């Protein structure tokens, strides 16, 4: 109960928002045959509903006085999962990518017409360095240490 | 200069309208005017910075004065709640009857402006209770603008 | 000069050169009668000085504004008469 | 006396009139 | 043949190559994994 | 000597072209240096009077991009037919016109967007359509969805038929210079063999197989039971029991007994009362007349044979003393210039996509195509819009000529020195009536406001106040309405219902057409739609006169047609160019294309659509309001803007939420143009110089230096995001409000 | 020692019809240009005021409002026809101005006897800032 938030299992907001979502679908539903495409699609969307209403429920998030999950970016350890862990995970992808692509720039700084490295991709030396990004925090923390990360121009 | 505007040489000779346009916005830039020493800069800075007083204080004066002389101060003191202040009347000869029962707000006779700067509360709040001191206010601040 | 063919510039006469002509002034006499001519010479006189016609309109114009707007009937304009309805309330009681 | 109807035209006519006056006949000057 | 490729290497055509293998990734990520607010595998 | 001038493999077709990028022209070629250049490539990738100076090579290259816009267009033809086929409710939407929304477009049960798929009727699920392919298919008489499907596959195989064409007449034979500039020859083959052939056959199509199966369908017949249009070929009697003058055959046509065909060609006139829409008896006539019109019309011009016209000789005959020589040289002109041709053909096809737009909504030539509000509403915007777009091109693409290809020492023309010589009583004259028109329609509406504002609306241009009545415009529909009676005995019925009368249409409880009534609000909306195109017509006439030089810069012309300004000098020459004349007439444009939609949707939904109660009454969409409302500006905040968007906001959490979605995202890009159209080039390659710094401080700069856009490209980009920003808005406002309540 | 060339006010004038984007009233108050070349045929031309008109054979003589209406004039005939042009200033009290050789030979070819006007002996980033020449009339880049 942090910040006043109940949890989305013991909710009685976070129910009665379900049971509206899957009264509209019924109300949707009642217009066709059961054997019929839509109503397949349908029943899909409701089950759906109900497996995201679950999993919201008991996947810890704390509900609101609205029915719905708030987010607790404040660190604490039961909402790590929330922000921390995704948030880390970005990090790592897009220091992937940068690493990737500053590698790729300072691998084809010294050629003859570096430009049409740029507009037009030498795809094995890309394809090459894209793995690179993958140990991308040690050679990072490495080349700080070393002082080949910056250039004092 | 023997033009408007006379303290730019070059804008005076200019034969276009752009002169009119730029001794304009160029009145109070007194470091880029013509022959202007540090002294008299600072002197002239002087002399607006006491006219910008006279005219904040002339226009508190008219603030009250208008308060005293059109508004509901006396009455709204008696019931802060449930009584909307007025700022000030309002005669327009291009209004039509229905604009004149629509805008007869308060306890006034006429057309009025509901006063939404909150000036009746502080100064109901300061110690002002009655429209002889809202008028001594305006003349000791007119006085204050003069001097 | 500049009248001859194909040529339009002349040092001597610039008028000309510059277009400097009277399209539709006409050096004819005055149409007007004679009498008609006196009467509007001297009963238009007093307003002939531009700066005492200045000063004489601007005076004459503020004058008879503020008398027509202080003096006007109260039946004219809706403004010079009151509301003469009752008050309403406000959305809140007045407040 | 109803103040308004001779100070609102005076200042809304009469006192324009004179200011745009004085300022083109100012403004249009040759010294 | 060595064109042509070099014509894919270009910048919009290897663009939309990329972008396109990564939306699919993204849309089947989702289908097989839907409706996604937290991290809860640790 | 009008011959078939091609020569043989004059490109070769390889992909040495497709590696280097910019090979067009010579100074993009070279490489990137900058940014700049990526953008350079996209503007100049169609310029061909820039890549090279000879007009074979220009000519061979617009025959092929023709050719391939071609082929784009049957590929777009071939998907709305398969997605009719497939994922389409079309047979449903056959037996219940009335009832089931039309669809053709399902989206997949992905991140919860199958809210889109919303119940439009006839057990489907899917995104409800508005072009109006539902009413065209019923009136070629298609019943089945193996029909769209082979028509499906047909488009695609014209496509590539298109491609190969267009492949081959650049590649393997191109055409000579004198082949495209058989201008007398072309204008013979597209009026007798593309326009008056192509009517006869469609008229053809409409007599043999479209006739029948829509009798059938008025008929009440199920579409399945109806026999197959190749059915009615082949049995003459079977169309002979619908149309009795079929038993005649072609005998009553070669002996002139043509009277004897009065029951398959009538004119009529009106509207089907079954369906709401035009007789398609008359749209036979109509295209058989218009066919025959074309091919006694296309025999014109001369050819090989010594009989026909030249058109040379026709221009120089008409020479008056105002003129002079008259126009004499605009012949040589218009073979030497595709932008000339290009000026006059976007003119012309933007007027004619107007007037279509509005003889569609005058006269629904589609059965249940009046009844579809939202059809309507997207048909008549849409074409506005696009008429719009092509005028401006118009104006556009004749400055071009006027830089580029206008020179007087050959190919000089009386006519157009004459126009230059006095472009200034021109420009001044569009300049006083444009102000006239401003003040006399939008402070009429300030007036309204003012006199509304202060409690005084006896003293408004009001229908209960100070009428300015359209005497002329209600003349003219009166004149039409009685038209039946003396000047037309012929037709049975007025060419509309929007005239007059006490006729009236109603197809399944809801209104097809009304006499509109005219009032002095459409006189106000008509004079602001006067003054909106006056100024328009000013910017681009200004932009075109002006193209070459002034009183300001002599020398414009060799600037160019598209540069930015000439320095800040002579008090600043910011946008002297016709380009930017061009930019700023398309945000004029786009005022008054926006206020032409506004007063058309206004309009019908208060005084023409609505719905037929059993007793005879008729209730509007808006219930009337726009004679007292539309007079002000505040009744067009209020009662048009504020109190429709109440379905485009509302739209959240039903099948409609994507039109709100794009609501946000046009309000969103309209006001991320300002961006564009109100800073300058400076400060932004000033703050790419910091980045730029951050950028190698860590090694990581580009060789690409990185550059802001051009000041041309900026005031491009903003006018591009405005126009699509301030147009999304008015499409997803109009389609989500008639689609909720139409 | 070059002398200027007298104006001859009896040039015949190119074949014209007539234009609105000719002179105004500034002609007549003011100064207006006047340009005058030698064509060695009788050929059309663009005027720079709009329209086209035809030159005759000989000198030829043409008022125009502006300066630069007439440096394109002359650029054109150059650059197009190679014609030999010179323009001047005629004020309303009839002071004719030789304008554009300055030296009889033009001004992108160097020639001797020139005086510099306006030359800063000094790279443009040497300017001196312009707190120093405050309150003073003279311009960093007039030092
Ligand atoms: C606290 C008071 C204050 C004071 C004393 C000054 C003093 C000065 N400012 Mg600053 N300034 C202020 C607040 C103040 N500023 C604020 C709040 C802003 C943001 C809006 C600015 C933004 C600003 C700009 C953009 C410029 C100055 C400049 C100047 C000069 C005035 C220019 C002029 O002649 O009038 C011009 C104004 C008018 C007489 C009318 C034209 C515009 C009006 C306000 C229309 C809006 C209605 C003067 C040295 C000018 C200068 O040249 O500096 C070197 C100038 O370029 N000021
Ligand atoms: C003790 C005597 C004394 C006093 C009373 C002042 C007073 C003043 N001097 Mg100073 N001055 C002095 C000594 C003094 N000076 C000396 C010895 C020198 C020479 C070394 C100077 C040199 C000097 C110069 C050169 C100038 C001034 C200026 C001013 C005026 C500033 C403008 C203003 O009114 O501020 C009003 C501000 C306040 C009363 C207080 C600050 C307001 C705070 C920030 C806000 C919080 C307050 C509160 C919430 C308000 C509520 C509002 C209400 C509606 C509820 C003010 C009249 C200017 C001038 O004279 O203009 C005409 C100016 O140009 N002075
Ligand atoms: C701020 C000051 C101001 C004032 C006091 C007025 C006053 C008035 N307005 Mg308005 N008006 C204003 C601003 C103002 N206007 C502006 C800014 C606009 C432009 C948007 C208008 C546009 C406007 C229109 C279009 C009309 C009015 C009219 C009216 C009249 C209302 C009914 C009536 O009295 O008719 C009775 C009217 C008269 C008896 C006129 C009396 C005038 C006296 C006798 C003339 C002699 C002096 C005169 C004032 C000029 C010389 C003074 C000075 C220039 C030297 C009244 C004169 C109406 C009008 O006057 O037409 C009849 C009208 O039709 N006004
Ligand atoms: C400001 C940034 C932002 C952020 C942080 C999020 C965050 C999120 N979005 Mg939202 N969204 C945004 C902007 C943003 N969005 C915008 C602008 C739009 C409109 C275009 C949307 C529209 C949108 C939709 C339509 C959906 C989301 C959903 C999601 C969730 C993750 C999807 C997923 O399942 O990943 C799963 C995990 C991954 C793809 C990780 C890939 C890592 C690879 C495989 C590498 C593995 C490493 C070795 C998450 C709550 C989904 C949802 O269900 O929300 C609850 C979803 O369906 N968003
Ligand atoms: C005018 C252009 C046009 C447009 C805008 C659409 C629009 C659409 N089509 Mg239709 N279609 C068209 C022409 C067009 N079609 C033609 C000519 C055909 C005949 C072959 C079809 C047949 C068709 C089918 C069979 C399907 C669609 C589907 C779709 C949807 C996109 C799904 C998809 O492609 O993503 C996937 C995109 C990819 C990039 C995957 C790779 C495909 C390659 C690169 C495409 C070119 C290969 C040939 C969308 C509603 C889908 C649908 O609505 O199902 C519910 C679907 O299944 N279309
Ligand atoms: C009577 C035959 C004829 C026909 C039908 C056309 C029709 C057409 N021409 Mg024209 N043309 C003709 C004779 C003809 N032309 C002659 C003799 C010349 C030389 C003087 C030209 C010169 C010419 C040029 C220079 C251009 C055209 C273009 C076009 C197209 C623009 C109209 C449009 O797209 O509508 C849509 C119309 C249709 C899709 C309806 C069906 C028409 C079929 C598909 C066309 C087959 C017609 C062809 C002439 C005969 C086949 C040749 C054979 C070897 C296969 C259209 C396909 C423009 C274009 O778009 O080119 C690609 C173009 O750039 N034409
Ligand atoms: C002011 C009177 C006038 C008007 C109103 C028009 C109006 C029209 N003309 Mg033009 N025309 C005029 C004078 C005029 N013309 C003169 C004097 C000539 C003789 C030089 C021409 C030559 C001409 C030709 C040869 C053709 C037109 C066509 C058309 C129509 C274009 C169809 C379109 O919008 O694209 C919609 C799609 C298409 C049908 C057109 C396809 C594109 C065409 C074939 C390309 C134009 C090429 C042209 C020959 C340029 C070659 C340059 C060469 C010297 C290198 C348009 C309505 C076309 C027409 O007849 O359409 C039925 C057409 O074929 N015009
Ligand atoms: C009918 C056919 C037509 C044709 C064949 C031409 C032909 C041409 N035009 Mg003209 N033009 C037309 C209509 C036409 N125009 C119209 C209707 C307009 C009014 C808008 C113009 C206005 C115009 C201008 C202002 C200019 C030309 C110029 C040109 C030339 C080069 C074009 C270029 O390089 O662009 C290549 C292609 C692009 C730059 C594509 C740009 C992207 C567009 C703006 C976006 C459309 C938005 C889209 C619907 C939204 C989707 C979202 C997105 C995510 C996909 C070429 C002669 C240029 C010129 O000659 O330069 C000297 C030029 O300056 N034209
Ligand atoms: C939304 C406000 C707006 C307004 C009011 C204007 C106003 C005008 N535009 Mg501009 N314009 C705008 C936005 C606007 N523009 C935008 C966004 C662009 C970018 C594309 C342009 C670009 C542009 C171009 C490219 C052109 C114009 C032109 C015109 C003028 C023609 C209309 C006319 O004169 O009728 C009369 C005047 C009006 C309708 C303005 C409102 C006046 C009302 C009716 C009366 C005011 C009452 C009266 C004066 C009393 C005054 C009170 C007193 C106290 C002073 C006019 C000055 C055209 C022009 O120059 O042609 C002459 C032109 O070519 N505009
Ligand atoms: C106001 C607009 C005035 C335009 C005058 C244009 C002009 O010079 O008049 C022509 C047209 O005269 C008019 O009747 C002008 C009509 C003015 C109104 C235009 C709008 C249409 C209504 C002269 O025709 P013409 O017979 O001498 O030769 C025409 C052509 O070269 C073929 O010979």
């Amino acid at each position: 109960d942090i910040a006043g938030l109940t949890p989305c299992k013991e909710s009685k907001q976070f129910a009665k928002r379900e049971k509206q979502a899957l009264k509209k679908l019924q109300a949707s539903l009642k217009l066709y045959a059961d054997d019929s495409a839509p109503a397949l699609a349908i029943k899909a969307t409701m089950e759906k509903t109900k497996k995201r209403f679950d999993n919201y429920g008991k996947y810890g998030l704390l509900c609101g006085s609205d029915g719905l999950p708030h987010l607790i970016v404040s660190g604490d350890q039961r909402h790590w999962g929330e922000f921390i862990t995704p948030g880390i995970l970005f990090l790592y992808i897009a220091g992937w990518i940068g690493w990737v692509g500053r590698s790729y720039l300072i691998a084809i700084r010294d050629e003859k017409k570096p430009t049409q490295k740029e507009i037009i991709i030498d795809v094995p030396l890309a394809s090459s360095l894209l793995f690179r990004g993958f140990s991308w925090p040690v050679a990072a923390y490495r080349e700080l240490l070393n002082g080949e990360l910056v250039d004092n121009n | 200069a023997l033009r408007f505007p006379r303290f730019s040489q070059g804008l005076a000779q200019d034969p276009t309208t752009r002169r009119i346009w730029f001794g304009i916005a160029t009145a109070h830039d007194f470091e880029s005017h013509d022959d202007i020493t540090e002294e008299r800069l600072y002197q002239n800075i002087f002399a607006s910075h006491f006219g910008q007083l006279a005219i904040i204080f002339l226009w508190t004066s008219g603030n009250l004065f208008h308060v005293a002389w059109q508004g509901n101060f006396e009455s709204w003191v008696q019931d802060p709640l449930h009584v909307r202040p007025i700022a000030h009347a309002i005669w327009d000869p291009h209004f039509g009857q229905p604009a004149v029962e629509a805008f007869t707000r308060g306890g006034a006779l006429g057309p009025v402006n509901i006063a939404y700067s909150g000036v009746y509360q502080w100064w109901y709040t300061i110690g002002l209770r009655t429209n002889e001191d809202l008028y001594t206010g305006a003349l000791f601040l007119l006085f204050l603008s003069v001097i | 000069k500049y009248g001859d063919k194909s040529v339009y510039f002349d040092l001597e006469d610039i008028a000309n050169t510059t277009g400097q002509w009277d399209v539709y002034g006409s050096d004819a006499p005055s149409p007007y009668n004679s009498l008609q001519s006196k009467f509007f010479e001297t009963f238009a006189a007093p307003f002939t000085k531009r700066g005492l016609l200045l000063k004489f309109l601007i005076l004459g114009g503020g004058s008879l504004l503020t008398y027509v707007s202080a003096n006007a009937p109260q039946d004219v304009l809706p403004i010079t008469r009151g509301p003469q309805q009752p008050p309403k309330l406000g959305p809140r009681g007045k407040i | 006396m109803n103040f308004p109807s001779i100070f609102v035209p005076l200042v809304g006519l009469v006192f324009p009139a004179i200011a745009m006056a004085s300022l083109f006949l100012y403004v249009q000057k040759n010294k | 043949m060595r064109d042509f490729k070099t014509y894919l290497s270009v910048a919009p055509v290897l663009s939309t190559l990329w972008f396109g293998s990564l939306a699919g990734l993204l849309i089947e990520i989702n289908r097989f994994f839907p409706d996604a607010l937290t991290f809860p595998f640790f | 000597e009008v011959k078939i001038l091609v020569d043989r493999d004059p490109v070769k077709t390889s992909f040495e072209a497709w590696a280097k990028p910019g090979h067009f022209s010579r100074t993009i070629a070279k490489g990137p240096e900058t940014t700049t250049w990526i953008w350079n490539l996209h503007a100049d990738a169609h310029d061909f009077d820039s890549h090279t100076s000879d007009l074979e090579e220009i000519s061979r290259k617009i025959f092929s991009a023709h050719f391939g816009q071609l082929s784009i267009i049957f590929l777009w033809l071939s998907g709305m037919y398969f997605h009719g086929a497939r994922f389409s409710n079309y047979e449903a939407w056959l037996s219940d016109p009335t009832h089931i929304g039309p669809s053709a477009q399902v989206v997949w049960p992905i991140v919860g967007q199958e809210i889109l798929n919303g119940d439009v009727g006839g057990g489907f699920r899917g995104i409800q359509i508005t072009s109006g392919f539902f009413q065209i298919w019923r009136a070629s008489g298609i019943t089945s969805e193996l029909q769209l499907y082979c028509t499906a596959i047909g488009a695609l195989v014209f496509a590539a038929l298109m491609l190969f064409a267009g492949w081959f007449h650049y590649h393997k034979a191109a055409p000579k210079l004198a082949w495209f500039q058989d201008v007398e020859s072309m204008l013979n083959h597209h009026l007798a063999g593309l326009l008056g052939l192509g009517s006869l056959s469609w008229a053809g199509h409409q007599i043999h197989v479209s006739l029948p199966i829509n009798q059938f369908l008025n008929a009440g017949v199920d579409p399945k039971e109806i026999p197959l249009p190749h059915e009615l070929i082949l049995n003459r009697d079977l169309l002979a029991q619908l149309y009795p003058s079929f038993a005649e055959g072609a005998t009553p046509f070669f002996t002139l007994n043509w009277s004897k065909y009065a029951d398959f060609l009538t004119f009529r006139g009106g509207l089907d009362p079954v369906t709401g829409g035009l007789w398609l008896t008359d749209t036979a006539h109509h295209h058989l007349a218009i066919a025959i019109l074309f091919l006694i019309a296309g025999h014109m011009y001369r050819t090989n044979w010594g009989i026909g016209h030249g058109l040379k000789d026709i221009l120089e005959a008409h020479k008056g003393p105002f003129t002079g020589q008259g126009h004499k040289g605009l012949y040589e002109i218009l073979t030497t210039s595709w932008h000339a041709q290009l000026a006059l053909n976007l003119a012309m096809l933007g007027s004619l996509t107007i007037v279509v737009a509005h003889h569609m909504y005058a006269m629904p030539p589609y059965p249940y195509l009046a009844t579809d509000y939202g059809t309507q509403l997207s048909l008549f915007t849409h074409h506005m819009w696009i008429g719009g777009f092509l005028i401006v091109g118009a104006a556009a693409h004749a400055a071009i000529f006027m830089v580029r290809d206008y020179d007087p020492t050959t190919r000089y023309n009386d006519l157009l020195d004459r126009v230059l010589r006095h472009r200034d009583a021109i420009i001044s004259h569009l300049n006083w009536a444009c102000i006239f028109l401003g003040f006399h329609s939008f402070g009429l509406y300030i007036h309204n406001d003012t006199m509304s504002a202060l409690g005084r609306p006896q003293d408004m241009f009001s229908d209960t106040a100070i009428q300015l009545q359209p005497v002329f415009a209600q003349w003219i529909q009166n004149t039409h309405a009685l038209a039946p009676s003396a000047t037309a005995p012929g037709a049975t019925a007025s060419t509309s219902l929007t005239w007059g009368g006490s006729d009236l249409v109603a197809v399944g409880g809801k209104v097809a057409l009304l006499p509109i009534p005219l009032g002095t609000a459409d006189f106000l909306v008509h004079h602001i739609h006067a003054f909106t195109i006056h100024v328009t017509v000013l910017i681009l006439l200004k932009g075109v006169l002006f193209a070459r030089s002034s009183r300001l810069i002599p020398d414009k012309a060799n600037l160019g047609f598209r540069f930015p300004c000439d320095g800040p000098g002579r008090g600043g020459t910011c946008q002297v160019s016709a380009w930017d004349h061009v930019f700023l007439g398309l945000f004029w444009m786009y005022n008054s294309i926006s206020v032409v939609i506004f007063h058309f949707s206004w309009k019908m939904q208060s005084d023409v659509w609505g719905s037929i109660s059993d007793q005879g009454v008729v209730t509007h969409i808006t219930g009337g309001n726009f004679a007292q409302s539309s007079i002000t500006i505040n009744g067009w905040l209020r009662d048009f803007l504020w109190a429709q968007a109440s379905q485009v906001i509302q739209s959240y959490g039903s099948s409609l939420s994507a039109y709100g979605l794009f609501f946000l995202g046009a309000h969103f890009v309209w006001a991320f143009s300002l961006m564009f159209l109100f800073s300058g080039r400076g400060y932004w390659q000033e703050l790419i110089e910091s980045i730029v710094w951050a950028h190698n401080k860590l090694k990581v700069a580009p060789a690409t230096q990185p550059r802001a856009l051009s000041i041309v490209q900026g005031r491009a980009v903003g006018v591009t995001h405005y126009l699509l920003g301030g147009i999304a808005t008015t499409w997803a406002f109009f389609l989500a409000r008639i689609i909720a309540v139409g | 020692g070059f002398t200027p060339p007298e104006l001859d006010p009896n040039t015949p004038s190119p074949i014209f019809a007539g234009s609105t984007g000719g002179l105004l009233r500034k002609a007549q108050v003011e100064e207006f240009y006047v340009i005058t070349w030698e064509s060695p045929k009788e050929q059309i031309f663009e005027m720079p005021t709009g329209g086209a008109a035809i030159m005759r054979e000989g000198p030829n003589l043409l008022k125009l409002a502006r300066k630069e209406q007439c440096l394109a004039l002359g650029t054109r005939l150059r650059s197009k026809y190679k014609i030999k042009y010179q323009f001047y200033r005629v004020f309303p009290s009839g002071e004719v101005q030789y304008l554009h050789p300055k030296d009889g030979v033009y001004p992108e070819k160097v020639n001797p006897g020139r005086q510099g006007v306006g030359l800063n002996m000094r790279s443009i980033g040497k300017n001196v800032s312009p707190i120093e020449v405050k309150f003073t009339g003279k311009q960093p880049y007039d030092l």
